[PDB]
């Protein structure tokens, strides 16, 4: 079920649903990132998993998260996705979150 | 496939992959399914024999569990001078899983649903305010529940003659006994209850919009059976339903905005987020700002 | 322990445990094969 | 980077979707936090009428 | 025979020719962690003999006043060569302990350490509700001295310490002790920088004596990491 | 090595030894062993045959006992003037096993427990002093107590909508009835609980040391369901936990210092001997003096 | 005498009576020998 | 078929919808040293996931002018996460490589990159008879650019520059080259800090052009060390 990433101010119900991207003139800029917890409010809480998962208190196994992009079909790119453990910061380079 | 799930899946360990026209982690989902990447093939993995079991999760266990669905106080005492709209000790109660919000949303989870449900009524009973300045004491008081349904013939009066019950189910209990319970069968006219209606159950342009009486469980109408004492008291009765031997079909996005009525989904929101009819998930400064971020 | 006539008098049922989440999941005529491009 | 021809929107969306995988479990229910009410809810008392 | 011993871990050795036999804590030796008690599914590394060596820590002075010292691992090894970086570098770790031990004296000379690793120290403070500081539990490589040996720092007795894996370094009888420590925690892997699964304890029963010229008697600990194995590869913390 | 004890080892009779190169009465405290010396070795014995049963103090037994853990009063009355700090005809707790000391030192003489939690609730009431000059008699109330995972939202007043306990496991009882029982399973997300933790529950440098969340069973939400009386009344709830169905691990040195608070194990020790800093056990006058010689 | 459908609603369990005391009394490698010097 | 891949190593993957095929140099795949090419006697440390993995540097600029840009290895990698640990605290080092350019753009632009593998690429200096200094040949993770691409900077042919394991990125064909290097060197095992065996060099043979709205056009190389393993472990030198 569709991610709430995009929960921030200016963005009006369905816009919340959706993350815009647009061409940079630096190279490895930072785009978005996600929170972890399924329990507390957060782009994962309006989820299937999500909602059912607040039913209960103790949860385990792995999750996916699933991109698709809507731009034109002449449109061209490369992102990278990373899943940093716990422990630290959130990375805000991408010579760090790569590891 | 169908199949028999007691635990969680195991894990497999996995190898460096370098094979050409292979792209397990590249999905396609306009298609409408769910991607079916697995750990192996997204990372090199272990071997994890997971003895998690799954049965908490049952569709029973999650809505086999008494939830309250009806509360109502009411004066024990002489109703001689009290107005129409007073309950002259007793009440009259449409059944319905829609007044406490906790197991609405649980059922509306789904779209059909067939259950028997199990009834348990509790009674409290309290020495009224306003009345005497003083306590003396608490009755031990018998309660008549009989259940007619739904639209059928229901008592005008505490000592009206159809208490009588020739063929209506009654249960008889007192305060100090346990709470009553009853198993009240799946009695939908049709093989599942419909917990949305997208209809009007009459044959003209004036019925109620998504209610159909084919899912009413019926009418609980609780008196006191014993006549009033000269002082007053007010009696508290909850009624209790927990569904078993549950069969649920086509589950349903979870209601988020909060329940207005108990007579239709209509909807509001909150002022502001979470649950607003804006924003339905707390705002963050932005989409590169972490909520929680550990800072050591 | 159940001494009533009725059936739905029973307790509940928790021994339930088949499942076919690809109904929800993978509800497309063609299945798709692990690793092969989807379209 | 993002690279597109002048004709095409310089603006792209891209939508997150999140899942459990069959690994998954949970345990210990209660009540959701994601729903409450501190009131009847509107007809609630016509049902007693 | 059972007074001498050699030790030898990847590229490390240490041999003691006054030892007493050596303790085994519970009877247990430590393994790696088995497919059907694991729960982190990505490929952990083992680095082996990168990790699984002998390190040794600063030398402690063994003076009349003294009141003990312990350790806490692996907090104490932490910040140590691969083992540090690799606990830097990953999110969840496991690993037992080869612990050993090293004072020496003349034949002059007389005192007794008890040697015990104590699994969940969770130390107390004294005449104070307020707990324990961050900085009071967590001293790294340097360690800490026992406020109060007799209850152990923590309410309980030192009498009873025995009952904990421990050896006896008694001047006139050994100079070393020996202790090998297996994988202890309620889960199977865990967070090396937040908790610690041992606590080694040397503490001075019967005080260093002699009438003899007075030398410097120093207690050295080193400490070999075994069935090192680490999960959740990330950008280092340290 | 491992095998099944029932009852004490016998005795064997044994002869004079004067064998060269045996020394059984001679040990090496250094390598940590207890001593192996047996009767046999160090006098002559006969031969004894010992029926005795070690069943009493099985770990099972040995902790299987219904012990103590919560006691609360609160006034059970119209709080509408009552200040914020008081239990407004409820109360809320965080289970824990460090509150009252036999308990806890039992179970502080292992470092990991695992084991199912039989809890019993026992309620007393008695009329108020202070308010009424009077007695009247004493109510059967309805008393509900709820259980909420730890840090979730519990309920802020009597007749709060949270009392619905939708999915929360809710217990109703009256003071009449014999106490309210309920088994709570292990719910330790690890194989055990930590009796004691030497660390953080946080990944910052702020949180609680030695208390691991983990561990915490739960909260109890204990309120009256009855609306409350025109006189005031002190209801008193005690809690009581019996583990069963125990596993345990690594036997602790016994607390000696008097506890000090429920959140760590700091100490202070008793002004003098006994269980003092500096002295755990009372004082004779010199090695040499035998504190209860027998003089005849 | 037991019908809940949950096994940990059991009474207790007070049949367990194997020992292994040498884990706490002989931790160590080399096993001593009744009547031998230790060293 | 030919033109989608995916590459799992240890925690990381990536995926290409628009590659053409991949080259595996001299037809060889990296590999462990066996034990009858073997020299040095210590166990080695074999990290595998912890450093078999891929590392993405820093992306460069495609520009009208650009020369072309070169990355030494494993000096480029020698500071970056476990690899470059393990390469501190480690005498000896062995391992091959995995590398993936990706390079997009849109169907309206045009360009052609050469993507080579150059084993043993000794630079040259231009116009002057002292040889190349430390500092012009160990750049690190920032890699270097060509000063004269016609001639490999060395005296050599950019047009003989085929002749070694190479790809190229055509911008209406391609938008990726990968390429599997194993180990090149004369000796089994080597001083990670002193020699490179590799040098991977982009080079724009066909400059970068188009008539529509002008965007950045980046070059980004992720590298994944191979069979990795370490041997002479001592103290960390960085």
């Amino acid at each position: 079920s569709m991610m709430e990433i995009n929960n921030t101010e200016s963005a009006v119900g369905m816009e919340r649903l959706k993350v815009d991207i647009s061409a940079l003139t630096d190279v490895d800029q930072l785009l978005f990132n996600i929170p972890l917890d399924i329990q507390l409010d957060g782009p994962l809480r309006n989820t299937l998993v999500g909602n059912i998962s607040r039913y209960y208190t103790h949860w385990s196994g792995s999750l996916e998260m699933t991109f698709m992009f809507c731009g034109s079909f002449m449109a061209a790119g490369k992102l990278i996705l990373c899943y940093t453990p716990p422990g630290g910061s959130c990375p805000t380079t991408r010579e760090t979150a790569m590891l | 496939i169908e199949s028999i799930i007691k635990t969680a899946t195991d894990t497999v360990k996995s190898e460096i992959n370098a094979e050409l026209g292979v792209v397990p982690s590249l999905n396609a989902v306009e298609t409408g399914a769910t991607s079916n990447t697995e750990p192996e093939e997204a990372i090199q993995t272990r071997t994890v024999i997971n003895q998690h079991g799954v049965s908490e999760t049952l569709v029973e266990n999650f809505l086999s569990r008494a939830a309250l669905v009806s509360k109502r106080s009411f004066e024990y005492k002489d109703h001689t001078s009290s107005t129409a709209r007073a309950d002259k000790n007793f009440f009259k109660w449409t059944i319905n899983t829609r007044s406490f919000v906790q197991l609405r949303r649980k059922l509306e989870l789904f779209t059909y649903l067939r259950f028997d449900a199990e009834i348990t009524i509790l009674t409290t009973v309290a020495v009224n305010g306003s009345g005497n300045n003083t306590y003396v004491g608490l009755p031990d008081l018998t309660l008549q529940a009989m259940f007619v349904p739904t639209g059928a013939l229901t008592p005008e009066k505490q000592d009206s003659f159809h208490w009588q019950s020739g063929s209506n189910a009654s249960v008889f209990f007192k305060i100090s006994d346990p709470p009553a319970r009853i198993t009240i069968p799946f009695m939908c006219i049709n093989s599942a209850y419909s917990v949305f209606y997208d209809g009007f159950a009459g044959f003209e342009k004036n019925g109620l919009y998504g209610i159909n009486p084919a899912d009413t469980i019926g009418n609980l109408c609780v008196r006191i059976v014993n006549e009033h004492q000269p002082v007053g008291f007010t009696v508290t009765v909850r009624v209790y339903m927990k569904p078993k031997h549950i069969k649920a079909w086509a589950p349903r996005p979870p209601r988020t905005l909060p329940y207005m009525s108990i007579a239709n989904a209509n909807y509001k929101g909150k002022e502001r987020a979470p649950n607003a009819l804006s924003a339905i998930i707390g705002n963050r400064d932005s989409v590169k700002t972490m909520p929680h971020n550990i800072v050591n | 322990i159940n001494f009533y006539k009725d059936s739905y008098a029973a307790s509940a049922s928790k021994q339930d445990f088949s499942q076919d989440p690809s109904k929800f999941t993978e509800p497309v005529v063609e299945g798709l094969k692990a690793g092969a491009p989807v379209l | 980077n993002l690279i597109v021809p002048s004709e095409s929107s310089d603006t792209c969306s891209l939508i997150g979707f999140i899942a459990a995988k069959d690994d998954f479990s949970l345990r210990l229910m209660r009540d959701s936090p994601d729903i409450g009410q501190l009131d009847h809810l509107h007809a609630a008392e016509a049902a007693y009428q | 025979s059972d007074r001498v011993l050699q030790l030898k871990l990847g590229n490390s050795a240490i041999v003691t020719q006054e030892a007493a036999n050596y303790c085994c804590a519970y009877g247990e030796w430590p393994n790696y962690l088995p497919d059907h008690e694991a729960v982190a599914i990505d490929k952990p590394t083992q680095p082996e003999t990168a990790t699984d060596r002998f390190y040794t820590l600063k030398s402690v002075k063994w003076e009349t006043g003294s009141t003990g010292w312990w350790w806490k691992l692996p907090d104490a090894l932490n910040n140590i060569g691969m083992f540090g970086q690799n606990v830097q570098h990953h999110y969840l770790y496991r690993s037992g302990f080869l612990i050993h031990v090293q004072c020496n004296a003349t034949k002059f000379h007389q005192g007794a350490l008890l040697v015990v690793a104590i699994p969940e120290h969770q130390r107390g403070a004294h005449n104070t509700n307020t707990s324990p500081g961050f900085d009071d539990i967590m001293k790294g490589e340097e360690g800490g001295t026992f406020n109060h040996p007799y209850v152990l720092d923590d309410g309980t007795s030192l009498a009873c310490a025995t009952i904990f894996p421990h050896q006896w370094i008694n001047l006139r009888t050994n100079n070393s002790a020996t202790i090998v420590l297996p994988w202890m925690n309620a889960a199977p892997m865990d967070f090396p920088l937040r908790h610690n699964q041992w606590t080694l304890a040397i503490i001075p029963v019967v005080p260093l004596g002699t009438r003899t010229t007075s030398s410097m008697v120093p207690i050295t600990v080193s400490i070999a990491p075994m069935c090192c194995e680490f999960n959740g590869l990330r950008h280092a913390i340290t």
